[PDB]
């Protein structure tokens, strides 16, 4: 550790590359021979012997195989040779494999064999592929080869359902095809900066198989990419558990034993090697290296001996030549014709009685290229990348059928193009290297290559390639071509920039990890198997035999590096290492760290253009740039007029650069071929690199620069400047009009106006006006506006609405179009907010809502500025002023209620023993709160506000109301409200025990059931209940006398009127406000909150005198809480959570070493991971096990008890995790051991802050957003979630302060500190929630007209705050008819709305009255548009399917959670679905609803999270199914009714039509139920009528079960039914039809109905059904609930007379099997 | 002497190059403007100039051609001999190193309606002991077109280019500067009947308590220096709340962008 040295990494370097030769000799073959000539030798290697067939090796027949992968290989008979060897290892095993062969012997159908093993991991029963349970990455070095891969291999899988593709290059917008593509194909580079990011929700996890083609890259200047990536795969694999394969496909050379090390190959399973005599052809080979050094003699040398070669295949055969430059083809294949002509040898090529000179004639006549016009005639042709498409089909199609003799091409053609040919020359070895700088040998890969195409398979008898390079080359080429050329790792040049790479993930926090990570490396296989090689003593190996301590140097040293530049914060001494968003941009945008290093020096917001592209010439990537005095004065010409000025001198490489990309956005031709390879090389880099510096300058805030910035990277990729037409970027468009439109300097905007007339007319030509005209209105273009909604006087909520306001078009606009929101200051100089707008083409005509805060000060600023830019389309803007003259501010918020002093109040002053009980034992004092309200709560009965942070225990208060209530009256009824489930639990387990257990009072929950809560609300005295279950109750007041007897109202967290549940709290309270001035005997109303900075507004509205409303600061927290905020400059989640990662650590030893800690973070994924990182930073402090506070055997039995490895672990180490995911014992068994004291940390994820019974000394918010998948994007955590995660920091009996650590982005520091440190300001959001309370008060004739409706409203909170903070509910004035006017326009559109849904009628605009739509949507609480859509998609023909799709459709579940990890899950759950639908559709809650409930009716499975989604979805079927059932009865409709009816007790039962009744009775399975129906059982009844002795040996009997299966025989329903028609001998036609139907119970109400399976409690339901099934027509209906005798009478209107007979259903909506059925039939007379 | 043993080549190196690098660096001045308060005693109001606007101004200027933008203002309601610019207007115009070239049409938008004009600001390559006749010039002929200048009202700011700096120094005209200014056709630099009581120094201090906005025109920007020829007297132009584009900025110089893609 300690004694580390610091090492010259460049002094480590192999300079040369892949061109770097480790071997010393070079062992030539049999008979290769060496001749002299003048100037030149040449060295001859023949032609190798095909190997003997070894030991009867035999030719695999393709039926031998697998029979699901010889579709793959159809249109073939048998394997090749080396398939065959490899058949076994490549489909029959898993092991990761290394294949040497030489180049075209067969690697690739291997290849192909390993992606069909993994398809058949995939093949379902019904033949069909998976394709989305798996992906297959195959890395290939060159682009090109990458293309014919995508083709080749996309024909060969096509027969199964595969998808193959390339990697698209705009990865921050096109991944929808990524999800759709099984295989991928790309290079080394592109899967490095895609792994590199995190991605959120990736796709790289399903990877199963990695290929990596031509892996002896490895010894190239890329091959540490190639390290890089199989490092990060194998490590991932170790921190997954989940196995991925790994292929390599190399050549023939020395060190594939270690390659196969790197690869964790095991060599007696998966390496094979087959020398170079498994050349499909043969190879003889010539070496020509060139003595003569003078340029001139040299290159004449060249082409004589070019010619020379030339001349011994003319006629004969066709030769290929390889020279390095596009122009140097030409200039190559014109040396050799006009050679050819002089020697009069022409004729050799091309003789006579051929027709191939004719082909060539016509075919140059309208070929086009000039250069091939001038060649193709004597048979020379050229090929090279900048020629058509076409044009080289041309040269490929003529060399293939053999009319071309002699071919000069580039090595794009040999990567690129499957076309051989007998003879290749490889003319000369240099190339000119950019990067470099210079010229330098041609690499590896390409030579072989090139050679490869040497030798048409199956027309040729021998290949000869022929090599020609200078003298001191040959030794290198002839180990190259020979097996000879050892693979080294060219990996220490790039240690740091890989180094970081591995920081940005998290997968290296430290020296010790990296060291770790190295060990992978394949530099560290070749240092242990030749240290001397890489600079380390044989004595030091044996000194550090595994290399510790040299990688551990290589470590430090690159980190210092790293830290030297700012990507790397590097502790010596810990080794630690901590992230930067420098580090992270330098790794995401694949930037070198001296390059960021530069850009962080001297960038600064007031840079002009000038300094920035001279900033980007800087670029460490140019560092070998040189200006060559051959340039100087063509670059002079262009920098005496660059549009752009340079200031320093042509001398400096810095100044050809930046002229260079001027150059190259202007489109200029230059000329030396120098220039032209260095343009190139420097604007394929500028994109990214000028997209580093806008995401640098942009989360910066700097908003001039940020503007240049993202204009250069739309100048880069346009090539073209702002001053041009933007019509320039519709390359359809002709250059020549768009020319003319530029002449005339006119705004464009202006087009915008004009019609094809005018603008034809403008541009003076009119032929085209309506072309342009189109064209105009397709260019992108969005308004803007606002709603400006204070929310203090020093922050302002913003709602911006986006109209887009331009034509869509797919071929122009692809799928999504990405937009920048940028909120710019006063002055244009800071970025106040910013955040990326995506349009999708589905939504390209719709609106847009956005919402964000914005900081304001007093006195106001003049404006802001909200600019709206394009992300890709040059001029593509809107920019729309906020002014602020007109702002109305809300009046500065009150002071708080003062707390006194005051002496702690004892409990004896309840003055009542019992009363006292309740305490005395728990504490001696009430806190100051408590002490202060006390007199008002308990001596009076005025309506009482009280305000205070989270746990100040104003619970004990509301208990004091209660106590009071119990004093003045025996039976008082008091209820109960607070917002989340899990605190109504809690609190009724408290008040159970305090008010029925030592007080004999009556507590109760509501549950969600009417009649059951009804009875709860008539026997309790204190009620608890959520807001929509008093809701639903309170509606029906004036019918509900319970209701309106209510003695005593508490509403809890009362705040959250303002969050996004709030709009029913604060309707129930308004009734109960209602109410009690309407009964003349007031109900007391006490109301608890989180501080509240517009405190007097709730008591106002609440009827709070001043004197009995206490609005406490959070300064008076009783436990004083410390918080503290930490900003993270980070805006990348993955890598800002990263950075947290060890603070949390360091907070828990500064702030609670020893006490109780809670740590929240934002996903269930977290808990897990933050709890293991907790442990391991602890491991490696010098505290371990700190955080365990018991002996692990006193624990042991506890963890047994899990299913979860990791949480026993961690628990063993002292520390907790809680997510959503585990058992509720689970997570019991984690509380009880915090709560203990046995572990001192809990990691709890945010979902659970509203239902955890543990507090703590110390909380930590790891973060303050979460990913929400519905909407794929970070969404902030409600302010509210975040006091009451604060609240949980709060142990008033155990210590003398709470602790909080708050760590977020530092953009939102501010905000926390606002409405953190200072009370809250509330708001109602009443306006946006109208329409389902509004029909309820009209059902229940509350509103019976528009006056009414704005009466009712003058009870609200809404009102109050209108009048406080106008501008925030978009008034402009507070005067009584702004408001009058306002109300009334509410009015006005909710009660036009319902109307026009059918809910209410409106008779003379005036009067209202509910429809029988709006009465169903009432009294079974549902959204109206649900009841709508339901109206919609009934349709009297419905059956159970169509009954599930409308009804998951509904309203009620677009919220249901969604995570796209289930998609893959539901994906295969759509597979068993019994009935059937039209699409299968991603994540959208609703699929999720449906499929659950599929997996509901057959209990499909067991789920995890699944099962609570699936539990909530059943809290809401049964009255949707109720809704649809009077739907259907309103319209007369039997069948549908009768199956909705089933429907019920389907979904109570979770079973199906066809199902055995039996699946009801407890402890039953399928097997028994068979055997039953084959002894004539079938019925629950036929079970029950049967001796005991019998019934146990027909059945799988339990004796102890069987007690549970009679609970349910007694409690199963067995009503005997009688009826009469009421005196219908006497009926006559259009009158009364009356029949009375009794139902009679032997003795069956002993409580709920029986159904495990259902979540709810239920009780039995029934309906009387009166119908006709000829006609299918629903005649009468009554719904009713029995208790063991009971009469009912239907009602009839007699239609015709005679001949009617009717069926009689008694139907249940609980049970299956119990319906009942008779016919009647009286006659009209 | 070699008429070809030494030829040697010229190479252009155009003037605005080397002023757009000096432009560049403007921003550096910013945080050094001093107000020449050498008036012993006032005479006028006081007028109260926003750092902010000020600021910008200066870094969207050029060290050589003259910029001006017209002053918008309103008296505090507390006393009205105190006058708070808080609005800069900057309309279609070019100039030289000794004036400006505004158009004839003063500064209309609603948004202005309700302050009042307080005349206009300008840069100068040097500081000068006195207002220039031009300048004089200049306001007098506004005043004569446009009767809303009151000559007790309306100021001339300077903003001098000082070597590292900024200074500021206001001007108001007196009735014999009106007289003299508006009928005056001599644009040189001693014109005949050219007087030091033609004009007189106002009390201006600059402030950071409030922040004034700026105007531009609608449709155009506001340099004309490049494209001369499109500019006179008579155009016309609306205008809007936006922020103004630095001097050398693209949409200012279009031609030097589309011409060189022309070699
Ligand atoms: N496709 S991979 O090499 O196995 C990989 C690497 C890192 C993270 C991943 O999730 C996946
Ligand atoms: N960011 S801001 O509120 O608009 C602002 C404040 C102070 C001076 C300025 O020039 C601009
Ligand atoms: N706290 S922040 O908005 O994400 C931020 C601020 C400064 C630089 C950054 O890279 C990021």
């Amino acid at each position: 550790l300690a004694p580390r040295q610091v090492l010259d990494l460049e002094d480590l370097v192999f300079t040369q590359g892949s061109h770097f030769m480790a071997n010393k000799r070079c062992q030539l073959p049999d008979g290769s021979f060496r001749r002299q000539r003048k100037g030149y030798e040449e060295v001859h290697v023949p032609a190798l012997k095909p190997k003997p067939f070894g030991s009867e090796e035999q030719l695999l027949p393709v039926e031998k195989l697998p029979k699901y992968a010889q579709a793959g290989f159809e249109g073939f008979k048998t394997l090749n040779r080396i398939q065959s060897k490899l058949y076994r290892a490549a489909l029959e095993t898993d092991e990761n494999l290394l294949l040497c062969a030489p180049t075209g012997a067969g690697k690739t159908n291997v290849a192909l064999m390993c992606m069909l093993r993994e398809i058949g991991k995939h093949i379902n029963m019904d033949g069909t592929i998976n394709v989305d349970d798996f992906k297959i990455i195959y890395i290939a070095p060159m682009r090109s080869l990458v293309q014919e891969m995508v083709g080749s291999f996309g024909k060969r899988l096509a027969t199964y359902g595969i998808t193959v593709a390339e990697l698209t290059g705009d990865h921050q917008l096109c991944k929808e095809e990524i999800s759709a593509t099984q295989i991928i194909v790309c290079t080394p580079e592109k899967w490095d900066i895609i792994t590199r990011k995190g991605g959120e929700r990736t796709y790289t996890q399903l990877v199963r198989l990695i290929i990596l083609d031509e892996i002896h890259l490895l010894h190239d200047d890329r091959g540490p990419v190639l390290e890089a990536l199989v490092a990060r795969a194998i490590r991932n694999i170790e921190m997954t558990q989940e196995d991925v394969r790994l292929i390599g496909l190399s050549a023939t050379l020395p060190n594939y034993e270690d390659v196969a090390t790197f690869l964790r190959v095991d060599p007696a399973k998966g390496l094979f090697y087959f020398d170079n005599s498994f050349r499909p052809v043969p190879l003889e080979q010539t070496y020509v290296g060139i003595t003569e050094k003078k340029a001139i003699k040299r290159f004449q040398i060249m082409n004589e001996i070019v010619y020379e070669k030339i001349m011994e295949h003319a006629g004969k055969n066709q030769v290929l030549v390889f020279v390095h430059s596009r122009k140097e083809t030409g200039k190559t294949a014109r040396a050799i014709r006009d050679m050819c002509l002089e020697k009069d040898t022409l004729g050799l090529f091309l003789r006579e009685g051929s027709a191939s000179t004719e082909v060539l004639r016509t075919e140059a006549e309208q070929c086009k290229n000039l250069e091939l016009k001038d060649l193709l005639p004597y048979g020379f042709a050229i090929h090279h990348a900048g020629m058509t498409r076409v044009d080289r089909t041309l040269v490929e199609d003529l060399f293939a059928d053999k009319h071309i003799q002699v071919l000069v091409s580039t090595a794009t053609l040999a990567w690129g193009v499957n076309l051989p040919a007998h003879t290749v020359i490889i003319k000369g070895t240099q190339v000119y290297s950019p990067e470099k700088g210079r010229w330098t040998e041609l690499g590896a890969l390409d030579i072989l290559q090139m050679l490869g195409r040497a030798g048409r398979p199956q027309y040729d008898t021998k290949g000869e390639g022929i090599l020609i390079t200078s003298h001191g080359e040959l030794q290198y080429y002839l180990s190259l071509l020979n097996q000879q050329l050892p693979i080294e790792s060219q990996m220490v040049s790039k240690l740091p920039d890989m180094l970081n790479a591995e920081i940005v993930l998290g997968n290296v926090q430290n020296a010790k990890d990296a060291v770790n990570w190295l060990g992978y490396a394949y530099l560290y296989i070749r240092m242990l198997r030749s240290p001397t090689l890489y600079g380390i003593s044989h004595d030091d190996l044996k000194g550090d035999p595994l290399l510790d301590q040299r990688r551990l140097d290589l470590v430090h040293t690159a980190a210092l590096m790293l830290d030297k530049n700012n990507l790397v914060k590097y502790d010596k001494k810990t080794g630690n290492f901590q992230v930067t968003e420098l580090g992270r941009i330098a790794s995401h945008y694949y930037i070198t760290n001296d390059t960021v290093q530069t850009y962080n020096q001297l960038l600064k917001p007031t840079l002009s253009e000038i300094e920035l592209f001279r900033v980007f010439s800087l670029s460490s990537e140019f560092k070998n740039i040189t200006v060559r005095e051959e340039e100087k004065l063509e670059l002079q010409k262009l920098l005496e007029r660059v549009p752009i000025p340079v200031k320093e001198s042509i001398e400096e490489p810095s100044a050809k650069i930046n002229v260079l990309l001027q150059a190259f956005i202007s489109q200029l031709k230059l000329e030396g071929f120098a220039l032209m390879a260095d343009m190139v090389y420097v604007t394929q880099s500028a994109g990214r690199l000028m997209r580093a510096i806008f995401e640098i300058v942009l989360n910066r805030g700097w908003a001039q620069l940020t503007d240049k910035t993202l204009n250069l990277c739309k100048m880069i990729d346009k090539r073209m400047w702002q001053s041009m037409c933007p019509l320039r970027q519709f390359r359809k468009l002709p250059e020549e009009v768009v020319k003319k439109i530029e002449k005339k300097n006119f705004p464009f905007e202006r087009l915008y106006d004009l019609n094809h007339n005018e603008i034809g007319e403008l541009i003076r030509m009119p032929k085209m006006g309506k072309t342009i005209h189109k064209y105009v209105h397709l260019f992108p273009k969005l308004e803007l506006s606002v709603h400006l909604q204070p929310i203090t006087r020093s922050t302002l909520k913003v709602e911006l609405t986006i109209t887009p306001d331009f034509q869509w078009d797919e071929k122009v606009h692809g799928s999504s179009e990405a937009f920048w929101i940028l909120v710019e200051d006063v002055d244009s100089e800071v970025i106040l907010h910013h955040e990326y707008f995506l349009l999708k083409a589905k939504y390209a005509q719709d609106e847009h809502l956005i919402t964000f805060f914005v900081p304001v000060f007093e006195p106001l600023p003049p404006q802001y500025f909200i600019r709206v830019v394009s992300d890709r389309w040059l001029s593509c803007e809107t920019q729309l002023p906020v002014s602020f003259r007109h702002l109305i501010l809300p009046e500065k918020y009150p002071p708080p209620t003062e707390l006194l002093d005051l002496q702690p109040l004892p409990v004896s002053a309840l003055r009542n023993s019992a009363f006292e009980s309740l305490y005395q034992d728990k504490f001696p004092f009430f806190n100051p709160i408590q002490t202060q309200v006390f007199n008002t709560v308990y001596n009076s009965d005025d309506n009482v506000f009280v305000g205070a942070p989270t746990g100040s225990g104003k619970t004990i208060c509301a208990e004091f109301a209660i106590l009071r209530m119990l004093l003045q009256s025996s039976e008082g009824r008091c209820v109960y409200i607070t917002p989340m489930e899990a605190l109504a639990e809690q609190v009724y387990m408290d008040w159970y025990e305090k008010f029925q257990d030592r007080l004999n009072k009556k507590v109760v929950l509501l549950t969600g059931e009417t009649s059951t809560d009804l009875k709860l609300l008539g026997k309790g005295n204190i009620i608890i209940s959520t807001p929509e279950k008093w809701d639903i109750l309170s509606r029906r007041w004036k019918q509900r006398k319970n209701v309106q007897n209510i003695n005593l109202f508490v509403v809890d967290e009362v705040h959250l009127i303002g969050g996004e549940n709030g709009p029913v709290l604060e309707v129930i309270c308004s009734r109960m406000r209602y109410i009690s001035s309407q009964i003349e005997r007031p109900i007391r109303i006490v109301a608890l909150s989180s501080s509240l900075s517009n405190a007097k507004d709730v008591a106002h509205w609440l009827g709070c005198s001043a004197t009995s409303t206490f609005n406490f600061h959070p300064n008076v927290r009783p436990v004083p809480l410390e918080l503290h905020i930490q900003g993270f400059n980070i805006s990348h989640t993955q890598t800002r959570l990263l950075s947290m990662a060890k603070p949390v650590y360091h907070a828990i030893t500064k702030h609670s070493p020893k006490k109780p800690v809670i740590v929240f973070v934002p996903s269930r994924k977290q808990t897990r991971l933050t709890a293991i990182d907790i442990l391991t930073t602890c491991a490696a402090d010098i505290q371990r096990q700190r955080f365990l506070h018991c002996t692990e055997k006193d624990l042991i039995p506890y963890l047994e008890k899990l299913s979860d490895s990791t949480l026993k672990e961690t628990l063993l180490n002292g520390v907790g995790y809680l997510h959503e995911g585990l058992s509720p014992m689970e997570r019991r068994l984690v509380e009880q051991l915090f709560s203990s004291g046995a572990i001192q940390v809990v990691v709890a994820s945010r979902s659970l802050c509203w239902g955890m019974n543990v507090a703590a000394h110390l909380v930590i918010i790891m973060d303050t957003q979460y990913y929400n998948g519905k909407i794929h994007a970070y969404v902030d955590y409600p302010i509210y979630d975040v006091l009451q995660m604060v609240g949980h920091a709060n142990r008033p009996l155990q210590d003398d302060e709470g602790r909080c650590v708050i760590m977020c982005q530092g953009s939102k520091k501010d905000f926390f500190k606002k409405f953190l440190y200072e009370p809250l300001p509330v708001e109602s959001h009443l306006d946006h929630c109208m329409h389902d309370h509004f029909n309820a008060e009209i059902v229940t004739k509350t509103i019976e007209n528009k006056q009414d409706a704005v009466d009712y409203l003058t009870w609200t909170f809404l009102y109050r705050r209108m009048t406080q903070n106008p501008n925030y509910y978009n008034l402009q004035g507070i005067s009584h008819r702004h408001l009058s006017d306002h109300l009334s326009e509410l009015v006005e559109q909710t009660l036009s709305d319902l109307e026009q849904s059918k809910c209410i009628s409106i008779e003379d605009e005036m009067d209202v009255a509910p429809l029988n739509l709006g009465m169903i949507a009432a009294y079974y609480y549902i959204n109206y548009t649900t009841i709508e859509l339901f109206s919609m998609s009934l349709n009297a023909k419905t059956k159970v399917r169509g009954l599930i799709e409308i009804i998951s459709n509904a309203a009620e579940y677009e919220n249901i959670p969604i995570r796209h990890h289930e998609d893959n899950l539901l994906r295969q759950l759509a597979q068993k679905v019994p009935h059937k639908l039209n699409n299968p559709k991603f994540n959208d809650p609703h699929v999720k609803t449906n499929l659950l409930l599929q997996a509901h009716l057959s209990r499909m499975q067991l789920s995890a999270e699944l099962q609570s989604d699936t539990e909530e979805i059943l809290s809401k079927a049964i009255r949707l199914i109720q809704a649809c059932v009077d739907v259907l009865s309103s319209n007369g409709w039997l069948s549908p009714a009768l199956a909705a009816m089933e429907l019920a007790q389907m979904v109570t039962q979770a079973m199906w039509s066809k199902d055995s009744y039996l699946k009801q009775l407890p402890h039953f399975t399928s097997e028994h139920i068979k055997r039953c129906t084959d002894k004539g059982v079938e019925s629950v009844f036929d079970i029950m009528e049967m001796e005991d002795e019998e019934r146990n040996a027909l059945l799988q009997l339990t004796d102890s079960q069987i007690a549970d299966v009679a609970r349910f025989c007694n409690r199963y329903p067995n009503i005997e039914l009688s009826y009469e028609v009421v005196d219908k001998d006497s009926i006559r036609s259009g009158g009364p039809v009356v029949v009375l139907v009794q139902l009679e119970r032997e003795e069956e109400v002993t409580g709920p109905v029986i159904a495990p399976l259902f979540p709810q409690k239920r009780e039995e339901g029934w309906w009387v059904v009166i119908g006709d099934a000829k006609s299918n027509s629903l005649i009468s209906i009554k719904r009713l609930t029995l208790q063991q005798k009971a009469k009912v009478k239907l009602d009839f209107v007699a239609p015709a007379t005679g001949a009617h007979n009717y069926t009689l259903y008694f139907m249940s909506d609980a049970y299956m099997g119990c319906d009942q059925e008779y016919k009647f039939s009286v006659d009209v007379k | 002497g070699p008429l070809g043993s030494m030829t040697q080549t010229f190479s252009s190196k155009t003037e605005w190059r080397v002023r757009a690098i000096s432009a560049a660096n403007l921003h550096l001045r910013t945080n050094h403007i001093y107000v020449s308060s050498d008036d012993i005693k006032e005479t006028g109001y006081t007028y109260i100039l926003p750092k902010n606007v000020l600021k910008k101004f200066i870094c969207i200027s050029d060290l050589r051609a003259q910029i001006a933008g017209y002053l918008y203002g309103v008296s505090p309601p507390d006393n009205p001999q105190v006058k708070e610019i808080r609005c800069i207007v900057m309309v279609p115009q070019w100039g030289t190193h000794q004036t400006v070239h505004l158009p004839g049409q003063l500064p209309q938008h609603e948004y202005l309606k309700e302050m009042e004009p307080l005349g206009w600001i300008h840069t100068q390559p040097n500081e000068s002991p006195q207002l220039s006749p031009q300048d004089v010039t200049t306001h007098a002929k506004i005043m004569a077109d446009n009767p809303s200048w009151d000559g007790e009202k309306t100021i001339i700011i300077t903003c001098s280019f000082t070597p590292g700096s900024c200074t500021l120094t206001a001007y108001k005209l007196t009735p014999s500067g009106y007289e003299w200014g508006r009928q005056n056709t001599d644009k040189g630099n001693n014109p005949k009947g050219y007087l030091p009581s033609h004009y007189e120094r106002v009390q201006m201090l600059l402030s950071d308590r409030f922040l004034g906005f700026f105007m531009v025109p609608a449709q155009s920007s506001w340099n004309y220096n490049f494209m001369g020829v499109r500019h006179d007297p008579n155009m016309k132009y609306e205008l809007q709340l936006a922020n103004p584009k630095e001097f050398y900025h693209e949409v200012h110089r279009p031609s030097h962008f589309l011409n060189f893609a022309l070699l």
